[PDB]
């Protein structure tokens, strides 16, 4: 509504087609003698590129929200691992990814694709179960990274060894499932690039923090999904490159993805698929999402800039440091990922506290609306003293109960109630305001 | 009857009480502990009495605030405790890294409980399967120990660490002579007793415990039992810290003759092995011990230390205890549960809340007697 110039993102039809295209390449793997791997999100990803560049993963939990999408045929997997004998109140992703591999279907057309081995982050306790019931399944290798080494800004000598001398024994273990040799210099060019993506997307959310926001985070939904395909390809470097100039050139014209931005909203953990709906009824308020730390941070690594404000971690040969061995770039590259935002609050909910508050400061955020996300463990733990430091500071904010991957447990109806009450308590709150100040 | 255990019941009844006289009679500090991986030996170097958070069965309304319903009771259980002011003698509260929803119950208490002057969080290494899981552990146990130097002001020795490692060993040999009368056909010591020995361990003065406990195994030899022992049952959970559901339990024809949960087997299975280090002594006897299903992988050793312990106690039948939402147990339990009846072991599942009405479940443990008596 006449405010800003607005415009579709013109890189969105490639960001679908890399997305299609590594669904895709998992399943043909075997076609000309790849490797398959599954693992989360959260896999230290480089540590398998190090046996070529035909080495393919699934990462679970994207998989499992790309299947959530077909409500049907979550339905079907979440009953399939139910008649096993799984808890329903288990992690939903978990849950649909054992039933999908029961029922032997793949979202994408055909078998579900079977993994050569797998390799996890283990850090949430789900991690490690999800892929014990897995690789007994599969009859497959199976490796498991355990980062448990408390806060990025507590970090000792002796916990980044534990990280690292585990990575070593990783190296030696997906030599050995794969049959083939580790090859330092693509080992190295995959930290490399997962260095490059991870910070080059922390880069492209910074951005958002003009107004008007280029970016909404129904948008970004299917831009930060690459980093959690594979962060450490080539292919994913290379786009958040081009990504990022397309992004900065927004910000250049004054283009705004809602051009009656009005209202910019903050929202926390990965949302069920139904409400994306509610963003674009939020539209009609002028209301846009400019993000969350799911969003910034769930692969995206931030530092402190020069500023004191929050952007993209330096690469390390951006600042002397040279990546040249083996044991270097394993070390490094621990390091680099015990800094992730994302983990943190497994420890201490204060850090994220403090994060979420930092956000609405630097993006300059209206409101706050926090999914109390049943289906995720991981990512709830803490939730309600994060909204209790929110609420002290005097930013509004607001929860909705629901789960992202088993609709179940989402109420659209009351949901969208509350999200509209939450509209009109900001509308009130600007009145009275501008009464005060006149 | 013979009111042998009545000690054990008192100080769990009495559990505060006792924790303030201790304060009178010591001088000494009081730590809520958190999760059975807390490295006691610490604390009692120190000088510190650990008195192990759990909860009290009872309706509660103070940490919704805190803690979203979507997480276990006993988390939340726990967590009242604090708020409601029930460990205000203690100044210090310490979580050893285990479970993920645990961590909540930490972070609340030392954010809101307004009687805390310190808290320390152990990130203990979860994959006690790794080869550089002892390393990082000793690294962590000895950062815990220069920690709680420089708080209490007194150098914590290696001579103090040995003697709190060999009270803590010596509890942890008594409790498993204590289970050992429980292998025979007629035991001298219930599934009830059992616990209230073991549960007390964790928040009792380690050298007044053992001093109990030797008490108890002295007059154990020469006991009458009057009671039948019906079916032999083991229980199986997290915590299972509900004296009076075990009671309804052994009260239907039965007995706990060995159990896998927190507030028995699992706290105390492992003494230390010798050793020159302490702390090494100290961290590795944590690492070694019986796992927490989150620190179990990639390999489920747990299955195994279930069904070893079902067959040497000669179990007839295994009662999954569950604590609503929990996500470690719930991830291993449709494969244990296979694991136990394909070695012929039936068994049957129960789901708890903070309160539950009890004759719902003693309707389901009857028919589960029932089901033992047939084949
Ligand atoms: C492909 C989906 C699944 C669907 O998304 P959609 O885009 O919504 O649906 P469509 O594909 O049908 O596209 C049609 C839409 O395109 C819009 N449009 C048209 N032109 C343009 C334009 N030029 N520019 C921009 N947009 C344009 C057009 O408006 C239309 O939408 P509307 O009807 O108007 O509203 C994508 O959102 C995705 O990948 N999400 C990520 C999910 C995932 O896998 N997550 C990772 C989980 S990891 C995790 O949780 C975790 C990891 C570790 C530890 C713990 C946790
Ligand atoms: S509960 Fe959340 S963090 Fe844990 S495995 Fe599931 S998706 Fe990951």
């Amino acid at each position: 509504a006449n405010k800003y110039p607005t415009e579709q993102l013109k890189l969105w039809g490639k960001a679908k087609e890399l997305r299609e295209q590594y669904y895709m390449n998992y399943a043909r793997a075997k076609e000309k003698g790849g490797i398959r791997w599954s693992g989360s999100a959260w896999a230290l990803d480089a540590i398998p590129a190090g046996l070529g560049e035909d080495v393919y993963s699934l990462t679970g939990e994207p998989y499992a929200a790309a299947v959530a999408h077909d409500r049907k045929f979550a339905k079907e997997c979440m009953d399939a691992a139910e008649a096993y004998g799984f808890a329903r109140d288990l992690c939903s992703y978990m849950r649909i990814y054992w039933g999908g591999m029961h029922l032997n279907k793949y979202a994408f057309g055909g078998e579900f694709p079977k993994p050569d081995f797998v390799f996890q982050t283990q850090i949430c306790c789900s991690h490690s179960k999800w892929y014990q019931h897995v690789a007994k399944e599969e009859k497959i290798p199976e490796f498991y990274l355990d980062v448990g080494v408390g806060p990025y800004r507590d970090m000792t000598d002796a916990r980044l060894d534990y990280v690292a001398n585990q990575l070593h024994d990783g190296i030696a273990f997906v030599e050995k499932a794969s049959g083939r040799k580790f090859d330092d210099e693509l080992f190295i060019k995959a930290v490399k690039n997962e260095m490059r993506s991870t910070s080059r997307w922390a880069d492209i959310c910074a951005l958002n923090k003009v107004k008007p926001a280029p970016l909404d985070e129904k948008t970004m939904y299917s831009l930060y999904v690459l980093c959690t395909l594979s962060k450490s390809s080539q292919w994913c470097a290379d786009f958040m490159d081009e990504l990022y100039e397309e992004v900065k050139d927004r910000v250049a014209r004054g283009i705004a993805a809602v051009p009656n931005e009005a209202i910019r909203l903050m929202t926390d953990t990965q949302p069920p698929w139904s409400f994306l709906k509610i963003f674009r009824y939020l539209e009609t308020y002028g209301a846009v999402s400019i993000g969350s730390l799911y969003t910034f941070a769930l692969e995206g690594i931030w530092e402190d800039k020069p500023d004191g404000s929050w952007g993209g971690r330096t690469l390390p040969w951006d600042k002397g440091i040279e990546i040249n061995d083996r044991d270097t770039a394993v070390r490094l590259y621990a390091d680099w990922n015990l800094s992730k935002p994302q983990w943190q609050h497994f420890y201490d909910p204060t850090i994220k506290s403090d994060m979420m508050l930092r956000i609405i400061k630097e993006w300059q955020v209206d409101g706050v609306m926090l999914h109390l996300n049943r289906g995720c463990e991981g990512l709830s733990v803490g939730i309600m003293e994060n909204r209790l430091a929110i609420a002290k500071s005097g930013t509004p904010v607001m929860t909705f109960e629901g789960n992202m991957g088993d609709e179940r447990e989402f109420d659209e109806v009351r949901t969208q109630a509350r999200v509209d009450a939450f509209m009109e308590q900001l509308g009130v709150r600007r009145q009275a305001a501008s009464a005060w100040s006149h | 009857s013979d009111g042998l255990f009545d000690q054990f019941k008192t100080w769990y009844e009495k559990r505060h009480d006792y924790a303030r006289d201790w304060k009178v009679r010591t001088g000494g500090q009081v730590v809520a502990t958190m999760c059975t991986y807390t490295p006691e030996e610490l604390l009692i170097a120190a000088g510190m009495l650990p008195v192990r958070v759990l909860g009290a069965h009872e309706p509660q309304n103070v940490t919704e605030p805190h803690i979203f319903g979507m997480f276990c009771p006993f988390c939340r259980d726990s967590l009242a405790q604090g708020l409601l002011g029930r460990f205000d003698y203690a100044e210090g509260v310490t979580l050893t890294q285990s479970c993920i929803q645990y961590r909540q119950t930490f972070g609340s208490w030392r954010l809101h409980v307004p009687t805390v002057k310190w808290d320390y969080y152990v990130p203990m290494p979860n994959e006690v399967q790794s080869p550089h899981a002892r390393k990082a552990h000793y690294e962590e146990v000895q950062a815990f120990r220069v920690f709680l130097q420089t708080l209490t002001g007194k150098e914590i020795t290696d001579a103090m660490l040995s003697d709190a490692l060999a009270v803590c060993d010596e509890n942890r040999r008594l409790l498993r002579e204590l289970y050992e009368y429980r292998k025979a056909a007629d035991p001298k010591v219930t599934g009830v007793e059992a616990l209230y020995a073991s549960l007390t361990a964790q928040f009792i003065d380690k050298r007044e415990h053992n001093e109990m406990l030797k008490k108890t195994l002295a007059a154990l030899p020469n006991r009458k039992v009057e009671r039948k022992t019906g079916a032999r049952f083991m229980t199986i959970g997290s915590e299972n810290d509900d004296i009076a559901f075990m009671g309804m339990v052994e009260s239907v024809g039965a007995t706990i003759v060995i159990d896998d949960q927190c507030s028995g087997s699992r706290y105390f299975w492992n003494a230390s092995k010798p050793e020159g280090d302490v702390i090494k002594a100290i961290a590795e006897r944590y690492c070694d011990r019986p796992a927490c299903p989150t620190k179990d992988y990639p390999a489920h050793t747990r299955f195994d230390h279930v069904l070893g312990m079902a067959k040497e106690y000669n179990v007839e039948g295994a009662i999954f205890l569950q604590q609503k939402f929990c996500d470690p147990h719930e991830g291993d339990y449709p494969d244990l549960k296979r694991h136990l009846e394909e070695n012929g072991i039936p068994t049957l599942f129960l789901e708890f809340d903070i309160t539950n009405p009890i004759g719902p479940f003693r309707i389901r443990i009857e028919a589960f007697l029932e089901t033992l008596s047939e084949e």
